[PDB]
DNA sequence: CTGCCTTCAG
């Protein structure tokens, strides 16, 4: 059974290197070139590079030459990749890809991928808004200012699951923003309450917002 | 270079029904095309390799045809694990390119939004902000706008709109649309108007309040 | 310079 795991996820910051690793088992390691492929967040899929960990010998795509660093391990039959210079541009998941036993085959089996964030910003806690009104009724609370991904939203506790939409979180000049709504029966609210719960685990940081009538 | 030109971007379709998705390729690239399925949240598989050969536990419901510059990957009878994005692949030497994906999701029947606004929090403008905010939710199918005015003149600075994918139960979409201004901006004019255009109505859904009431 | 070959095999 082929797996490839990749190392975690890495917030690394600008003009900084990063090394990431894909660690393979359940085939001959040596026998089948390894492929790395770029995908940003909602785009499509950007071929990198290949290493031959049978002998070393690397393919590159000329945009990554000198970007992407492509080294493999015999012994841990472990492939990596080295990013340099990093930018914001080249904040994306990862994956290795294991390749042909001809190099020229297509690629078969692709790895969990390695998110790559790149960013100056210090571990920062969201400030949380209430969204109160201005037959159902919606409501929501703003999650803004957070740095790093994610938080998770809940609303009274977990116990209002149904009508709620949580959206993507968006860069607000380098620190996250999200909304989420809930949608409850009039006869429910004001009358009881309503609650957004935003937990940050970077910042050990839970937030607690009652929505209020206006 | 070979460069990969899928069509559709995306197809809506039914459980049950038959879908072709074409690539097409710069140069002929003989029978050297791959396929892969992505799902929300996943890594890719592989489907299929040179242009017809099923990657070993892929569903014979998927079957893959052509050479040359003209390709096709048919799903015949979708089921509801199909529903994610395909993407074709040539492995004809080097570069590798990837076709820029066909996003395929479950057709419903149309919705009107549910368009709601709200203006800043007394606690947001107490620290010097006014965030306006929009939900557009459960509405079909994808394709929205949403315009905002102020005192009826359109507003695209500091707007940032999310959206999220297709629901996996009611398959519906959603977006939150998100003005941003200081207090002191926000404090100059009196009315905000969230407006949505979508084909469920030639009228777009105006929501509105003023800061002064 | 950096070739050739397209799926169980150098």
């Amino acid at each position: 059974q082929v797996k490839l795991l990749e190392s975690g996820p890495e917030l690394v910051k600008p003009g900084a290197s990063v090394k990431m690793s894909c660690k393979a088992s359940g085939y001959t390691f040596t026998s089948y070139v390894m492929h790395w492929v770029k995908q940003k967040p909602g785009q499509g899929l950007e071929w990198i590079g290949y290493i031959n960990p049978y002998n070393d010998g690397t393919k590159y795509n000329e945009k990554f030459k000198g970007k992407a660093t492509l080294t493999s391990d015999k012994s841990s039959s472990t492939a990596y990749m080295e990013l340099s210079s990093l930018t914001s541009e080249d904040s994306a998941v990862y994956y290795c890809v294991r390749g042909g036993y001809r190099p020229y085959y297509a690629m078969d089996y692709w790895g969990q991928g390695t998110s790559v964030t790149v960013s100056s910003a210090k571990t920062t806690p969201p400030s949380v808004y209430p969204l109160a009104p201005g037959s159902m009724v919606t409501l929501g609370c703003l999650v803004k200012g957070y740095f790093p991904e994610p938080v998770t939203v809940t609303w009274n506790s977990g116990s209002l699951s149904s009508g709620v939409h949580t959206f993507p979180a968006v860069l607000q000049s380098d620190l996250y923003t999200l909304s989420s709504s809930v949608t409850v029966p009039s006869s429910t609210w004001p009358s009881e309450t309503v609650t957004c719960n935003v937990a940050h685990p970077a910042s050990s940081t839970k937030v607690d917002k009652k929505i209020v009538p206006r | 270079e070979l460069q990969m030109t899928q069509s559709p971007a995306s197809l809506s379709a039914s459980v049950g029904e038959t879908v072709t998705i074409t690539c097409r390729a710069s140069e002929n690239i003989y029978s050297y095309l791959a396929w892969y399925q992505q799902k929300q949240g996943k890594s890719p598989q592989l489907l299929v390799y040179n242009a017809k050969t099923l990657a070993e536990g892929v569903p014979s419901r998927f079957s893959g045809s052509g050479s040359g510059t003209q390709f096709s990957l048919k799903i015949n009878s979708l089921q509801p694990e199909d529903f994610g994005s395909y993407y074709c692949q040539h492995h004809y030497g080097t570069p590798l390119t990837f076709g820029a994906g066909t996003k395929l999701e479950l057709k419903r029947a149309d919705a009107a939004p549910t368009v709601s606004i709200f203006p800043p929090s007394s606690e947001q403008l107490t620290s010097g902000g006014a965030s306006v905010v929009c939900f557009l939710n459960n509405f079909y199918p994808k394709d929205i706008n949403v315009k905002w005015k102020i005192d009826g003149s359109e507003r695209q600075n500091g707007v940032l709109n999310s959206w999220t994918d297709q629901d996996s139960k009611d398959s519906t979409y959603s977006m939150s649309s998100t003005l941003t201004l200081t207090k002191d901006e926000y404090e100059r004019h009196n009315s905000y108007t969230c407006e949505a255009t979508h084909k469920t109505s030639t009228s777009p859904i105006v929501k509105s309040f003023n800061r002064n009431e």
